């Protein structure tokens, strides 16, 4: 089903203190993959999945290159849109950029998307088409327009279409055991008395991958009206991911009480209770 | 978008030159590529921004340097025969877009510079033959014994460039294919109606403009001293 | 060497279609290009294709197809204007050194000779002392080659008759100057 | 010019048993912009050899980061992180609760 | 791998 491959781009500005700082991440799903940052003698770029860690000089040399054109390139559209938008040198100014490819089932190109943002609001997004571009505002629009008379939308199409999912593909069987070969949660249900005539159930569920779950839990296999805390999902820095979500009961109604878990990993949705 | 100089260069061996290249567009890109007659343009070197060079195919010979972004200047260090070539600057956005190229230099490097001529023009005119059986008057043009191979040959009707009826050669011929250091021939036709030959109050001039040596080359030989200039030919229009 | 294209030259017939091929041997080829070159000027670009498939301009379509390593120009209604040398250039990715170019190919767009009326001439100096030329043959002849100095065959285009004709030129300083054979 | 405030957690990547080797895992999330500073602490003390994740960040462009060290839990030892941001007046400080 | 096309704002 549907995989993916994304980049995250960060560029800072340092007002005398350097050229801007520039960090890329790639992503394969929810595992992080390859790295650069500016902040070395040689900024090279890097893997960061034990899975790459035997590429050989031709990826490295490549992407470092690369890294270090788009590093280059924000720095101009950072001093570009300091101008648009007349601010000083002496102010610190953020441009990101997100991009990735998407897989069907079938195993071919999906969806693709490209988006730019200006101190963290959105600046200039690639439309669906990937034909044509959507700007926020007035500097943006040169921008835009820049674009249009640049084909920038076909060359980024060309990348997002197929050259993406390419390596895409690359990448899914380099890390097939990672990234093909998913992680059900380890699921358990822990009783923490708040007061003498009631209790949190807490749900856990851990060292699962991907990142996406559902924790549900439910009085006498139906929804209740009851207080239900639940937790963002959390790397537990293994490449898996934690989650749980507690409800507050009467002491002595725990048996009125299941947990729902569905996840990927799981061959079927679990269902758990405390165990005294 | 792309200024490039200078269009004609000739140069004797062990001359050192500098070929300008400046570009208004602001991208951070740049290139020299060579071309030699017949083949592809080759990468010489190139600079990703301001401040930053890298070596392209066939670095060797050349010096490039990138302090604004607006300028590129490629420096041929001691120049060789062999770096006769036709050199383009270009402008790029990114390092695998369009490429956008200046108008070109063309630069002859020579061993002395006693080998350089200009050319001998003259205007031939109509075959009689030609004048019944077609009622249409072929003008030739021939310069002949010049060299470096840097020319351009042009036909004006009345001290006006005409386009129309005209063809000239390609490439010129060289007067002796032995020599590596032979001078060159290059011929041309204005083709005109019997009727606009015939009439005797026009004037028909095949002008061919030479690049050669500069007021400060220094020239020691008896010839005079071949510098550009143009070198024009003519015949009148003739009753019969 | 990475691009290949064949040096031709190539006819084609005026008013067909004109075809050009280029291949290249990097599969990290991202970018594709192809520039126009008349004789003495700089290349200009005719057309840059990114996406595999087909991309039209004009009396032009380009094709690629990064499957099997090949990018083509087709050009419709070939004119006297579309002679030139047509060059391929590709965006190495793996290499990364800007863009690399094919040797090219030169397009000879031949038109169709009206009314051939192989004559040979002669032309006396207008001054004193000559030189021949061959006119008015026809597109498929092609002229043949010391001291016998023969050009390249060449087509005027008088608009004011829509008349074009090949013209061919001649000379030598011999007094042994046939002329009248001199094309053989 | 957004500014975003970090959310916090604090948390072993096994499940705390006394004595037995673990890891200790500050997960910021949510702020903008990139530059925070992230202390983890044993008793007040800052840990020294700390290591995170490289910044990366959401939909929303705020930006998110891990950052651990090894670590042997203990039934009276304290554990916390120690988040400073420039949306924030004062460091803040969360308590690792080893069943939260 | 990373875009070999990187759009100037």
């Amino acid at each position: 089903g549907s995989h993916s491959l994304k980049y995250f781009h960060t560029s800072v500005s340092r007002p005398g203190r350097g050229e801007p700082r520039f960090i890329s991440v790639g992503y394969v799903d929810d595992t992080q993959f390859v790295r650069f940052d500016n902040d070395a003698a040689s900024p090279r770029m890097v893997p960061r999945a034990p899975w790459m860690e035997q590429e050989g000089s031709e990826y490295w040399d490549r992407e470092t290159r690369s890294a270090r054109d788009t590093a280059q390139i924000f720095r101009v559209n950072l001093r570009t849109l300091r101008g648009y938008y007349n601010q000083s040198e002496a102010g610190s100014h953020t441009l990101q950029w997100m991009h990735g490819c998407e897989l069907g089932p079938d195993g071919r190109f999906l969806r693709g998307y490209e988006q730019f943002a200006y101190d963290g609001k959105d600046y200039l997004t690639l439309n669906e088409d990937l034909r044509s571009w959507t700007a926020v505002d007035t500097a943006a629009q040169i921008s835009e327009q820049k674009s249009n008379d640049a084909s920038e939308a076909e060359h980024q199409r060309a990348y997002l279409e197929d050259t993406c999912v390419e390596w895409l593909h690359k990448y899914l069987e380099k890390g097939k055991e990672t990234l093909l070969h998913l992680e059900p949660p380890k699921t358990h249900v822990t009783h923490h008395p708040i007061s003498d005539h009631e209790a949190t159930l807490r749900c856990w569920a851990l060292g699962f991958y991907p990142a996406e779950i559902t924790l549900t839990w439910q009085q006498d296999g139906e929804g209740h009206t009851q207080d239900t805390e639940l937790v963002e999902t959390r790397p537990a820095g293994d490449g898996t991911f934690q989650k749980w979500a507690a409800v507050v009961v009467p002491s002595g109604e725990e048996q009125r009480y299941t947990c729902h878990v569905q996840h990927e990993g799981l061959p079927e949705p679990v269902t758990l209770r405390w165990k005294p | 978008g792309v200024t490039q100089t200078p269009k004609f260069q000739v140069l004797k061996t062990g001359q050192s030159m500098t070929l300008q290249c400046a570009q208004d567009m602001n991208y951070e890109y740049m290139s020299w590529y060579r071309q030699d007659p017949g083949m592809g343009l080759r990468l010489i070197h190139y600079s990703v921004s301001a401040g930053l060079t890298d070596q392209g195919e066939v670095p060797n010979g050349y010096n490039v340097s990138r302090s604004t972004t607006e300028d590129f200047p490629l420096r041929l260090l001691s120049a060789a025969p062999s770096q006769t070539s036709v050199y383009f600057c270009a402008s790029h956005r990114n390092r695998l877009t369009e490429a956008f190229f200046g108008q070109g230099t063309r630069l002859t490097v020579v061993e002395d510079l006693k080998n350089v001529f200009p050319p001998e023009v003259a205007v031939f005119e109509p075959s009689e033959a030609e004048i019944s059986h077609t009622q249409k008057a072929t003008l030739v043009c021939l310069a002949t014994g010049f060299y470096p191979d840097h020319v351009e040959l042009s036909w004006w009707v009345n001290g006006k460039e005409v386009h129309s009826g005209v063809c000239t050669d390609p490439q010129p011929l060289k007067e002796q294919p032995a020599l590596n250091d032979s001078r060159y021939a290059l011929s041309s036709r204005l083709r005109v109606s019997a009727t606009f030959w015939q009439d005797p109050r026009n004037h028909f001039r095949c002008q061919v403009q030479f690049y050669g040596l500069s007021e400060n080359d220094e020239w020691t030989q008896d010839r005079a001293k071949p510098v550009t200039q143009i070198v024009s030919a003519e015949a009148w229009g003739r009753a019969d | 060497k990475e691009v290949e294209q064949n040096s031709g030259p190539l006819s084609v017939p005026e008013g067909a279609i004109a075809s050009l091929n280029c291949t290249y041997s990097d599969r990290g080829s991202v970018s594709f290009f192809w520039y126009r070159q008349y004789s003495g000027k700089s290349p200009e670009l005719i057309m840059s294709i990114y996406l595999n498939g087909l991309k039209e301009d004009g009396r032009f379509t380009a094709q690629l197809n990064k499957a099997s390593q090949y990018v083509s120009l087709l050009i419709r209604d070939s004119q006297p204007s579309d002679s030139a040398t047509y060059l391929c250039a590709v965006g190495n990715h793996n290499t990364g050194n800007m863009l690399t170019f094919g040797g090219g190919t030169r397009l000879m767009v031949k038109p169709h000779i009206q009314n051939p009326d192989p004559a040979v001439y002669q032309l006396r100096d207008s001054k004193s002392s000559s030189v021949c030329l061959f006119t008015d043959f026809d597109s498929q002849t092609n002229v043949s080659q010391s001291d016998v100095y023969i050009t390249d065959k060449c087509v005027l285009d008088m608009r004011s008759m829509d008349f074009k004709s090949n013209s061919a030129v001649a000379w030598s300083n011999k007094s042994d100057f046939a002329c009248a054979n001199a094309f053989n | 010019m957004i500014q975003r405030t970090p959310k916090i957690q604090v948390y072993s990547r096994h499940p705390a048993e006394n004595g037995k080797s673990n890891f200790l895992n500050c997960y910021v999330s949510g702020f903008h912009p990139s530059d925070i500073e992230v202390d983890l602490l044993k008793n007040g003390e800052r840990i020294e050899k700390v290591e995170h994740s490289d910044l990366s960040f959401s939909k929303d462009w705020s930006f998110y980061l891990l950052y651990y060290t090894e670590f042997t839990p203990t039934e009276k030892d304290e554990y916390a992180c120690r988040v400073n941001h420039v949306t924030l007046s004062q460091p803040k400080i969360v308590k690792w609760d080893r069943d939260m | 791998i990373l875009s070999p096309f990187i759009p100037l704002l």
